[PDB]
RNA sequence: GGUGAAAUUCUUGGAUUUAUUGAAGACUAACAACUGCGAAAGCAUUCGCCAAGGAUGUUUUCAUUAAUCAGGAACGAAAGUUAGGGGAUCGAAGACGAUCAGAUACCGUCGUAGUCUUAACCAUAAACUAUGCCGAUUAGGGAUCGGACGGCGUUUAUUUUUGA
């Protein structure tokens, strides 16, 4: 079910939370990438589509991720917020703060926060024309 | 200033101008005799010289020549004549 | 729910867009260290004492 | 938001009958090579080996992101993190060796300040042992003490002397040495502290780094290579 | 009329200059004319950062900053409150304004 | 997914997300400024080759060889045109979704010519400092880039002279 180890060690995972300006992303793999351990977005807690960046339904994605990995038997993560990235904004959403207490808060451990948004040297043409969103 | 003595500047003040805008326009280059160490010979070198300047006997470089006035082998003497 | 009891000691300004709400700093009361900023409808004085039924929502400034 | 679905399964599918794919797993552990201090570095995961399907085939292209400060005990190396890839699979463990190093992005970002000169230059190299990797350099002016000028800036032509400094200290650091030999040099940045000193002349040149080193080119496998500095 | 000396670009002595995108309608404007901020931050608010600090395994522990640079067009700017319109003789004044240092 | 709020569109034929690897074309972030070069248009990653240019220095050389120019000639952003190569990203035309009394638009999902390069045409821009070129004289100040000269110190190297 878990993996075996003594009362004082403590195994690690790393935490991936996209945070954009319509949706969050809260996902939770083993030491390395390959494999996806639990995954919940913004989304699946709310009814109304409009508020799935709202700050309160990262705190509820963030909560129940506590209590699915923690009978897998880890207990402490790190953590990667990335913005959009690219040609996007670059600077995190409403949500990325939200999640990130809701697991201090529920118990797990934290260490090694980071930032990994992409950023171009030089990029191709981006949306939107000359002239911009004139609305 | 609104009274001034045009001919007479003090000396002290024609060393800050310009080399051509003086009263009359006077050269701040000279000549000078370098004792080279090994031989005992003089040579009379122009003291902003454009070329690599040889001295007759040992066949030694005495200066080398620079943006502005040639630098001197550092084992060298100099004479204003 | 483990509901929390939280006391005023200071109100710092009104705020909303026709007075109506307030905005207040709380103490738990029970964890001296603690102390988070909420938003309260009513009338405050100082040192009155408010129910919380959630405590992880703060609010904006 | 449930109500959204359409399409749902699609043109025409059913439901699935067996869930809970964990119960499948396994659990090893992670080593490290011989010149770090720590060992363990954590835990993995995969799947139970089974008919058709080895385990140890889908543990021998995996690296990990282990930051340099947990595997020397040490805060001072809180922003180089470097990968392990695996290569040999014991008994419930993984056998790793070095893949690369990086900065972190914010100390990076913390550097570079207006009103000041970056110098940057790379080159490619090869060991005694045929490795293809690459190294990059990075540097920036220093201040005076007592200095009032409020912009601290190198000439082009300066700059052009640093860069080719750079290029020739690296390539003789690197022309004879293992790959196990360059790593014992990263961890305590000779080369950094090595640039410093012949560069002196041209200008000051505060911060000297290595940012980053990554490998193109691998030789034959070499069990034999990785037993040695494992299982010391 | 001139409205301003310098044209209210800031480009004597060349004759062109690349341009780049606004970071909120993605127009493009030259760089020179640009409104440009630097911005420094913590990766959380002074609020959480207790939670953060307590839920560590390292005993004590620093978060990290966050460093952006945002430009605007000059439309953006004055519609988000960045800069202002001023008065005509307190345009010609470029002194960068007194942060508060005692905050009362 | 996207928006002030929605829809068109994609999805257990596994969408979105996560790690490793490959190909193609375009572009050179931060450093970057009341800073540099060019007759103007213009020009920003490294290194090799080729010819050209300004300023400073000079007890070199020629001795009026000069200024401006009707007609005449070289270069001249972007779009556009003629033949090949290339075609990732954006996107005139075009097709749909909303808004609206109407919406051939502003907002959203697709998308052709074009955007890049070689060989030839075109010769127009708020091509702007809305300020033609040569020469003389007229007031105070502190910053800055390139060269030379003078000086008290600090720093530093196979170290002095040089460089900061
Ligand atoms: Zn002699
Ligand atoms: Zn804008």
């Amino acid at each position: 079910l878990g993996p075996q180890v003594r009362e004082g060690e403590l195994v690690f995972g790393v935490a991936r939370i996209f945070a954009s300006f319509n949706d969050t992303f809260v996902h939770v793999t083993d030491l390395s990438g390959r494999e996806t351990i639990c995954r919940v977005t913004g989304g699946m807690k709310v009814k109304a589509d409009r508020d799935e960046s709202s700050p309160y339904a990262a705190m509820l994605a963030a909560q129940d991720v506590a209590a699915r990995c923690k009978e897998l038997g880890i207990t402490a993560l790190h953590i990667k917020i990335r913005a959009t990235g690219g040609n996007g904004t670059k600077t995190p959403g409403p949500g990325a703060q939200s999640a990130l207490r809701a697991l201090a808060r529920s118990g797990m451990k934290i260490g090694r926060i980071e930032d990994v948004t992409p950023t171009p040297s030089d990029s191709t043409r981006r949306k939107g024309g000359r002239r911009g969103r004139r609305l | 200033v609104l009274a001034v003595d045009l001919l007479n500047p003090s000396p002290a003040s024609e060393a800050r101008k310009h080399k051509l805008k003086t009263l009359v326009p006077a050269p701040r280059s000279f000549f000078m005799d370098v004792k080279c160490p090994g031989c005992f010979t003089i040579t009379t070198v122009f003291s902003h010289a454009q070329t690599v300047v040889i001295c007759q006997g040992c066949t030694n470089v005495l200066c080398q020549p620079t943006g502005g006035k040639a630098r001197l082998t550092e084992g060298c003497s100099f004479r204003r004549k | 729910a483990p509901v929390k009891f939280v006391k005023v000691t200071r109100v710092l300004g009104r705020t909303g867009s026709r007075g109506g709400v307030t905005q207040v700093r709380v103490e738990f009361m029970d964890d001296t260290t603690r102390s988070i900023i909420r938003n309260v409808k009513g009338p405050v004085r100082e040192n009155d004492i408010l129910v919380l039924l959630e405590s992880e929502r703060e609010a904006r400034r | 938001v449930g109500k959204n679905k359409r399409l749902s399964k699609g043109k025409k599918g059913l439901k699935k009958k067996v869930q809970d794919p964990f119960t499948r797993k396994d659990w090893y552990n992670i080593k490290a090579p011989a010149p770090f201090a720590v060992r363990d570095v954590g835990k993995t995961l995969v799947n139970r080996t089974t008919g058709l399907k080895n385990a140890n085939d889908a543990l021998k292209g995996r690296i990990f992101e282990v930051c340099l400060a947990d595997l020397q005990k040490d805060e001072d190396h809180a922003f180089r993190k470097i990968k392990l890839r695996v290569d040999e699979v014991q008994g419930k463990n993984c056998l790793t060796n070095f893949h690369g190093l990086d900065f972190t992005t914010d100390k990076l970002r913390s550097l570079v300040r207006k009103w000041q000169t970056l110098i940057e230059a790379n080159v490619t190299v090869t060991t005694t042992d045929h490795y293809l990797l690459r190294l990059f350099a990075i540097a920036f002016t220093k201040r005076r003490p007592n200095q009032i000028k409020k912009t601290t800036y190198a000439q082009s032509s300066q700059i052009r002397a640093i860069r080719r400094k750079m290029v020739e200290i690296i390539q003789r650091e690197a022309a004879s040495c293992t790959l196990h030999q360059l790593v014992s040099k990263l961890i305590p940045e000779v080369i950094g502290r090595e640039i410093e000193k012949a560069t002196q002349g041209i200008y000051p040149l505060q911060n000297v780094h290595i940012r980053k080193v990554k490998l193109l080119k691998q030789p034959k496998f070499d069990l034999g290579a990785l037993m040695a500095l494992h299982g010391e | 009329v001139k409205k301003r000396k310098n044209n209210g670009r800031n480009k004597k002595g060349r004759g062109h200059v690349k341009p780049i995108r606004c970071s909120n309608c993605a127009r493009c404007t030259p760089k020179d004319k640009a409104i440009k901020r630097f911005t420094i931050r913590n990766m959380v608010e002074s609020a959480a950062i207790r939670d953060i600090s307590d839920a560590s395994v390292f005993a004590e522990y620093t978060v990290p900053k966050m460093y952006l640079k945002l430009q605007y067009c000059v439309s953006c700017a004055i519609h988000g409150k960045i800069v202002r319109v001023r008065s005509r003789e307190g345009r010609r004044n470029r002194a960068p304004p007194p942060r508060v240092r005692y905050n009362k």
